[PDB]
């Protein structure tokens, strides 16, 4: 919080926290699916693989493979999108939206072809 | 017995023909969500008309691609195979 | 390190076995419900056709055949499990529950709730509405004596017009054993069908007052048994699937043990051999 700031760094705390539950909860996930966990687990999961999905960026040297353009982000638009998406307010889209996308305006755009 | 997921080339489409690579060039991410989308819908307990349609497709893409041994295709004769599966005309 | 790798095998190789046992099981108990549906069926289809020649004489002006004129306020009943493992059933009933409480809110009613089954009871307890009763420990085994108190809860419900302004149900239609599905329906006020063309003790009105409540609780008693059968086939199917997940685990879980051994192995070889020519 020193060199970063604390509106960064509780963000970074709060993904890390989100990925980690997942990570312990993948030797359940891996037998009986998502369908057996507590409510208490399953809304974290169900924001886990969207915030591990949204960790994808399309980048400017992929371009000359996939043929998509490449996307670059900005520091405060990474934080907002993260911070919106640990407190819940992407929680309604499917997965398949956040690969690949970029920034929030991509993201909305993308949902709305879905 | 090609693993479409895990198969890559990193050279890419500088090498395939214009006419490849306009045709096919949609495949290979089509079969990838069609393999996800038939290791969920195995124990799906109702499914949609559009994953239906999709994964039907896909089982038809699946069957196309397969050959017998010691059967080469020429390049205009493996555009024309692959017009006729992603074009829509196995259906 | 290998003590860990052979652990989780010894584990793994423990739940393949209860999940293989159960998807035995679950496949008995789908037979056991599709002889309990197709014993209740013929109940319901005579109450049908009485139910139609009694309205065929009747005003056809009970309080379930009449709609209100402001709704505001609809009963709706969710069944779920009392159990776990079921995979999506549970999953699939709650996302239509609020599939349709979107759907009342977007007509402008608000909807109340009861609910069967302790799985549901546990997820309208985490997220924060109200339940106005519940019923619970017989999903796995429905008997009429159940369905009774539910229909007497839900008729004194809308009857009271606290009261309500309409019924709906929440529940899986068992199709077949491979298809099923989550489905919502207007129990009350009914809707009348006309359609292209006796005796009554002491009069049809009277008999078709005292009719109306005994036909909702055969109804909910067949939505019941479809529940319970479709349950145990989603029983079925989920514990197939975790079968077959704990198989490829065995796999992955002994590919990575060999790894282990001969690396080990070849490790403890270097070390000795090492020292052996270092002299």
């Amino acid at each position: 919080p020193a060199i970063v700031g604390d509106e960064h760094y509780r963000v970074a705390q709060e993904v890390i926290r989100i990925l980690q539950r997942y990570k312990d909860l993948q030797d359940i996930i891996a037998i009986l699916g998502i369908d057996e966990l507590s409510e208490e687990d399953k809304q974290l999961v169900n924001r886990a693989r969207r915030i591990e999905r949204f960790l994808s960026q399309n980048m400017m040297a992929a371009e000359q493979f996939t043929g998509q353009p490449g996307s670059t982000v900005p520091l405060k638009e990474t934080i907002e999108a993260f911070d919106k998406l640990t407190k819940g307010e992407f929680d309604h889209l499917p997965e398949q939206a956040f690969f690949l996308i970029g920034g929030l305006d991509d993201l909305a755009k993308k949902a709305e072809s879905l | 017995a090609i693993n479409v997921g895990v198969s890559v080339s990193r050279v890419g489409g500088a090498a395939q023909i214009k006419a490849m690579k306009e045709v096919a060039g949609s495949l290979r991410l089509d079969l990838s969500q069609y393999r996800e989308l038939e290791a969920f819908a195995a124990f799906a307990s109702d499914l949609d008309a559009a994953s239906k349609a999709q994964l039907d497709r896909g089982a038809r893409l699946v069957e196309l691609l397969k050959q017998p041994q010691y059967s080469p295709l020429a390049v205009e004769e493996q555009v024309v195979a692959i017009f006729l599966g992603t074009q829509g005309h196995l259906d | 390190t290998l003590r860990e790798l052979r652990g989780r095998i010894r584990s793994a190789g423990s739940i393949k076995k209860i999940t293989k046992a159960q998807e035995l099981i679950a496949t008995s108990r789908i037979a056991k419900a599709q002889a309990r549906v197709e014993a209740a069926r013929p109940y319901a289809a005579e109450i049908t056709n009485m139910l139609t020649e009694l309205a065929g004489a009747s005003a056809l002006d009970h309080p379930l055949l009449v709609e209100r004129k402001q709704p505001k306020r609809a009963g709706v009943l969710v069944v779920s499990s009392d159990r776990g493992l079921c995979g999506a059933y549970n999953a699939n009933v709650l996302r239509r529950a609020e599939e349709l409480f979107s759907l009342l809110r977007d007509e402008g009613k608000d909807p109340v709730l009861y609910v069967v089954g302790r799985k549901a009871l546990g997820y309208f307890s985490f997220r924060q509405r109200t339940v106005v009763e519940s019923w619970t420990g017989f999903s796995e085994r429905p008997t009429y004596e159940n369905a009774r108190e539910i229909a007497d809860t839900l008729v004194n419900a809308f009857m009271a017009g606290l009261g309500v302004d309409e019924l709906h149900i929440v529940f899986t239609e068992f199709r077949s054993m491979l298809s099923q599905t989550a489905v919502a329906r207007r129990a009350a006020p009914m809707e009348v069908e006309y359609v292209g063309e006796y005796s009554f003790e002491p009069d049809p009105e009277t008999l078709f007052d005292a009719l109306l409540p005994r036909y909702i609780a055969t109804r909910v008693y067949a939505a019941l048994l479809e529940a319970a059968a479709s349950e145990s086939a989603s029983r079925r199917r989920a514990m197939k699937s975790a079968t077959d997940n704990a198989d490829d685990l065995i796999k992955a879980l002994t590919l990575a043990a060999n790894r282990e051994r001969q690396a080990q192995i070849t490790q403890e070889i270097s070390e000795i051999v090492g020292g052996a020519n270092a002299l």
